C-alpha cells in the first residue's frame, strides 16, 4: 500500500497475435493496404499482418470493459457505424471520447489447464465479435460480426477471433505516495507571529490515483509523448491546515472578521477542463462523461467519496463575531481543513493544484495560550455571499473554539435546526 | 484525535438512523414490519427496532436499506416499497440523493428504462401511511428524508497488509523446509452480513455483527523435496487449482466463486460490491465463464551439478477467510487455491543452479 490494483494488461502494451495463425500474424500498423476482395482498408483501419506490429494497452473501466489504446499515435479502438459486406463493422483508429462505441469486452476461453487458452473480444453486450476479415495468415482488417459460433469447438471462422498476448513495452507508470498523519493546528508563538501561511503549511498525504492519460489533458506534451512517457498521469489527494485569518483581539471587544471558504468557479472551470473532475457541495467528487468511466477507481484511490449532491461547490462569504473575554491583548488564528488536489507527471513534475477549503472542520489557536487567556467565543453568525442553498445554516450562539480543538459544524446545533 | 478527522463526518454505511419525513405534522418515523414480508410504513416514533436501518453502500454509490430487527431490506414493489429478504433483486438497490445539507431523497430506478427514475413519498403526513413512488422531483419537498437520529458503529479491526512472503531457506542438505511460509496478509475487505451465510440469525447479526470481513492471505506450500543425486533426474508431483468442496464452500459463504484464471466471480447477492471487494483484497474480476478445478501435474526435475543438491518445490497458495466482527473464523473448509504457474525452489547449498525442468504431464 499504496495499490492502486491495476491488472498486468492495463500495465503493458502488448503485441496481440493470433493464436491459429501458423506464420506470426497479428494487429498490425503497416501502411499497405490489405490484399483481400472483400475487405477494403483506409487510413484509419486497424491492420492485420505479420510485421509492424502494433503495442496496445488495455484502460480498465468501471463495469469491467477495456478501452485498447495505441502506443505510437495515442488513439484508441472504434467500431465504426460503418457497414461493410454481411452486415459488418470496421475497426477503426480515432481519438478517445467516452462513446460506447469504443468500450470492448473480453472474454477468455479455452484450455488454462494445459496454457492453451485464448481471449475473444465482443461489443454492444456480447452481440457482436472481433474478427480477422476472411484471412488468417494475410494481410487484412479487423471488423466486428454477429455471426457468434460456438466456442467448445474452435470453428474455423472462430479462429479468427482468437487472440494471444506476445511481446510487450511497459506503460510509464508513476509509484505512488505513502499516506502520513496530519498535524495539529498550529501555535503562534508570539503577538507578532501571524501564523502559518498555507504556502507553507505542512500537507499529509491521504491519497492516490492513477489516471489515464486519455482523461488528461495535457497541453505541454503530445498525444505520442503522452502515451508512452506518461502513460498514468498520478492524483495525489493531500490535507493541511487553511489561514482564514490571523488578528490581535483586545481586551473584552468583539470583532467583525471575514471568513471565506469552498472553492471558487475558475478553480473548478480548471479541474473540469484538465480532468473532467469537479467537488460537489458535500465535497465530494463529480465526474463529467469523459472521465465518468473510471470514478469508481479513482475515488478508491483518493479515499474521497463520489458525492451525493448535483449542486456544485462554490464561494462561501460568512461574517462572524468573536469576543475575548481576558482583560488582555491575544493573537487569535483560525485553521479550516484544506482539501488539495495535485496532478503529477510520471516524472513528478507538478501540472496543477486545486484546494477547496473545507469550513466543516475549522478550530482556533492563540497565543498566550491556556490556561492564561479563556477560550475564544463566537458570538454571532450571518452568511454573506453564496450561490447555493444546500448548506443554508448558521452556528447557534454563543459557542466557545477551545484552543485546539476542531469545531465540527455537524455535530453543533444549526439554525435552521437539523437532525431532527 | 487528529489521525482520524476524515471520521467526523462519515459515510452513510457508518451509523444506525432514523428517518422521518420533513414536513410532517405529528413525529412519524419509517417502520419495517416485524414480519420478513410487509409493506413499509410511517408509524409513530418509538425506540424499537423497526425503525432502524443501516444503508449498506455499493460500488456505484447505491445502498441497500436494512432495517435492524430482522434484516430485511427495502423492495420497490408495483406501487409501495415492502420489505423482503436480500437477494440482490435491482429493485433492492436505491440512491441517496442529498438535496441539501440534511435533507435527502430515496431513488429508484426502473430495471426496465434507465429513465425512469422514481422517490419515495407518502401520501399523508398527519397519518401512517405507505411509501408510494413519484416522478415529480424537482422543487418537491414531500420526498425529503430527515435523520432523525444517528448512532455510529463500532466496525471490526482491519489487520495491517503485509509484504508478499519469501521463499523459504534450507538450513543444510538434509533440511526439508517447513510445509508452508508465514501466510502474509494481503488485503480485507468488509462485506455486508445479508450477503454471507451463517447459523446466526440476520436479525441478530444485524445486532452484534453488522459487517462481516473477508481476509486475503497468501503464502508457500511444499510440494515436494528430495536430495538429487548429480546428474540425475526425477519426476515429482505437483498440484494446481481448486478443490470442488472449497469451490462450493466459498460460493455458498460468501457467493464468490474462482475462475479458470484465478479470477473472482460473484453471484447475484455480491455483484454490486465486486469493485470494493477485489480492491481491498487485491484480486480481480474473471473474464471467462469457467471455473477454476483441481489437476495434477508430474514434472521433470533433473539436477545439473557436479554434486548432490537438496531441493524443496513450493507452489503459491491464496486463501480467503471470513470473519465476523468479534474476529472468529466462519468457514469451516479452507478456501485455498493453488497456482502451479508461481512456483519457487528452495536449494542446498545456496549457490547451486535452479534444476532443469524436463517434460510435464497431466494425470486425470
Amino acid at each position: 500500500s499504496l495499490n492502486y490494483n491495476l491488472p498486468e494488461i492495463s500495465k503493458k502494451f502488448y503485441n496481440l497475435k493470433n493464436k491459429y495463425s501458423r506464420n506470426g500474424y497479428g494487429l498490425s500498423k503497416t501502411e499497405f493496404p490489405s490484399s483481400i476482395e472483400n475487405c477494403p482498408s483506409n487510413e484509419y483501419s486497424i491492420m492485420y499482418d505479420n510485421k509492424d506490429p502494433r503495442f496496445l494497452i488495455r484502460f480498465l473501466l468501471d463495469d469491467g470493459r477495456y478501452i485498447i489504446a495505441d502506443r505510437d499515435d495515442g488513439e484508441v479502438f472504434d467500431e465504426a457505424p460503418t457497414y461493410l459486406d454481411n452486415n459488418n463493422h470496421p475497426i477503426i483508429s480515432r481519438h478517445y471520447t467516452g462513446e460506447e462505441r469504443q468500450k470492448f469486452e473480453q472474454v477468455g476461453s479455452g484450455d488454462y489447464i494445459t496454457g492453451e487458452q485464448f481471449f475473444q473480444f465482443y461489443t454492444q453486450n456480447k452481440t457482436r465479435v472481433l474478427s480477422n476479415c476472411r484471412a488468417l495468415d494475410s494481410r487484412t482488417i479487423l471488423l466486428s460480426t454477429a455471426k457468434i459460433f460456438p466456442i467448445y469447438p474452435p470453428a474455423s471462422e472462430t479462429q479468427l477471433t482468437a487472440f494471444v498476448n506476445s511481446s510487450f513495452y511497459a506503460a510509464a507508470i508513476p509509484q505512488l505516495p505513502q499516506t502520513s498523519l496530519l498535524e495539529n493546528i498550529p501555535e503562534p508563538t508570539s503577538l507578532d507571529d501571524s501564523g502559518v501561511l498555507p504556502k507553507d503549511a505542512v500537507r499529509a498525504v491521504k491519497g492516490s490515483a492513477l489516471l489515464p492519460c486519455i482523461i488528461v489533458h495535457d497541453p505541454n506534451l503530445n498525444n505520442s509523448d503522452k502515451m508512452k512517457f506518461n502513460t498514468y498521469y498520478l492524483l495525489e489527494y493531500k490535507e493541511y491546515w487553511h489561514q482564514l485569518w490571523s488578528q490581535i483581539i483586545p481586551a473584552h471587544q468583539t470583532v467583525k472578521i471575514q471568513e471565506r471558504t469552498g472553492i471558487s468557479e475558475v478553480v473548478q472551470n480548471s479541474m473540469i477542463e484538465d480532468l473532467n473532475m469537479y467537488i460537489g457541495a458535500d465535497f465530494g467528487m463529480l465526474f463529467y462523461f469523459r472521465s465518468s468511466g473510471f470514478k469508481e477507481q479513482i475515488t478508491r484511490g483518493l479515499n474521497r467519496p463520489l458525492s451525493q449532491t448535483t449542486t456544485q461547490l462554490g464561494e462561501r462569504v460568512e461574517e462572524m463575531e468573536y469576543y475575548n473575554s481576558n482583560d488582555l491583548d491575544v493573537r487569535y488564528v483560525k485553521y479550516a481543513l484544506a482539501r488539495e488536489f495535485t496532478l503529477k507527471r510520471v516524472n513528478g513534475e507538478i501540472v496543477k493544484n486545486w484546494v477547496a477549503v473545507d469550513y466543516r472542520l475549522a478550530g482556533i489557536q492563540s497565543y498566550p495560550n491556556a490556561p492564561i487567556t479563556n477560550p475564544l467565543t463566537l458570538t454571532k453568525h450571518t452568511i454573506i455571499r453564496c450561490e447555493n442553498s444546500y448548506d443554508g445554516h448558521i452556528f447557534k450562539t454563543p459557542l466557545i473554539f477551545k484552543n485546539g480543538e476542531v469545531i465540527v459544524k455537524t455535530n453543533e446545533e444549526l439554525i435552521p435546526k437539523i437532525n431532527q | 484525535n487528529l489521525d482520524f478527522i476524515d471520521s467526523f463526518i462519515p459515510t452513510e454505511g457508518k451509523y444506525i438512523r432514523v428517518m422521518d419525513f420533513y414536513n410532517s405534522e405529528y413525529p412519524f418515523c419509517i417502520h419495517a414490519p416485524s414480519a420478513p414480508n410487509g409493506d413499509i410504513m410511517t408509524e409513530i416514533c418509538s425506540r424499537e427496532n423497526n425503525q432502524y436501518f443501516i444503508f449498506f453502500p455499493t460500488d456505484d454509490g447505491r445502498v441497500i436499506i436494512a432495517n435492524r430487527h430482522n434484516g430485511s431490506v427495502f423492495t420497490g414493489e408495483a406501487t409501495s416499497v415492502v420489505s423482503d429478504i436480500y437477494t440482490g433483486s435491482p429493485l433492492q438497490f436505491f440512491r441517496e440523493v442529498k438535496r441539501t445539507m440534511a435533507t435527502y431523497y430515496l431513488a429508484i430506478q426502473n430495471p426496465e428504462s434507465a429513465t425512469d427514475v422514481r422517490a419515495l413519498e407518502p401520501h399523508s403526513h398527519e397519518l401512517p401511511s405507505r411509501l408510494y413512488y413519484t416522478n415529480n422531483i424537482e422543487n418537491n419537498s414531500n420526498i425529503l428524508i430527515s435523520n432523525k437520529e444517528q448512532i455510529y458503529l463500532t466496525l471490526p479491526s482491519l489487520p495491517e497488509n503485509e509484504q508478499y512472503p519469501k521463499t523459504p531457506v534450507l538450513s543444510g542438505i538434509d533440511d526439508i523446509g517447513p510445509n508452508q511460509s508465514e501466510k502474509s496478509i494481503i488485503g480485507s475487505t468488509l462485506i455486508p452480513c445479508i450477503m454471507v451465510s451463517d447459523f446466526i440469525s440476520l436479525g441478530e447479526r444485524m445486532k452484534t455483527t453488522p459487517y462481516y470481513y473477508v481476509k486475503h492471505t497468501q503464502y508457500w506450500q511444499s510440494m515436494w523435496s528430495a536430495l538429487f543425486p548429480p546428474g540425475s533426474k526425477e519426476t515429482k508431483t505437483e498440484k494446481s487449482g481448486i478443490t470442488d468442496t472449497s469451490q462450493i464452500s466459498m460460493t455458498d459463504g460468501i457467493n464468490v466463486s474462482i475462475g479458470a484464471d484465478f479470477g473472482l466471480r460473484f453471484g447475484n447477492k455480491t455483484f454490486g460490491i465486486k469493485g470494493g471487494f477485489t480492491y481491498d483484497t487485491k484480486t480481480q474480476i474473471t473474464n471467462t465463464s469457467q471455473l477454476l478445478i483441481e489437476t495434477t501435474y508430474t514434472r521433470e526435475y533433473t539436477n545439473t551439478e557436479n554434486f548432490p543438491v537438496r531441493y524443496t518445490g513450493y507452489v503459491l497458495a491464496s486463501e480467503f477467510t471470513l470473519h465476523r466482527s468479534d474476529g472468529t473464523q466462519v468457514n469451516t473448509i479452507p478456501w485455498v487455491a493453488l497456482n502451479d504457474n508461481y512456483t519457487t525452489i528452495a536449494r542446498y547449498p545456496h549457490f547451486a543452479s535452479e534444476p532443469l525442468l524436463g517434460n510435464t504431464k497431466i494425470i486425470t
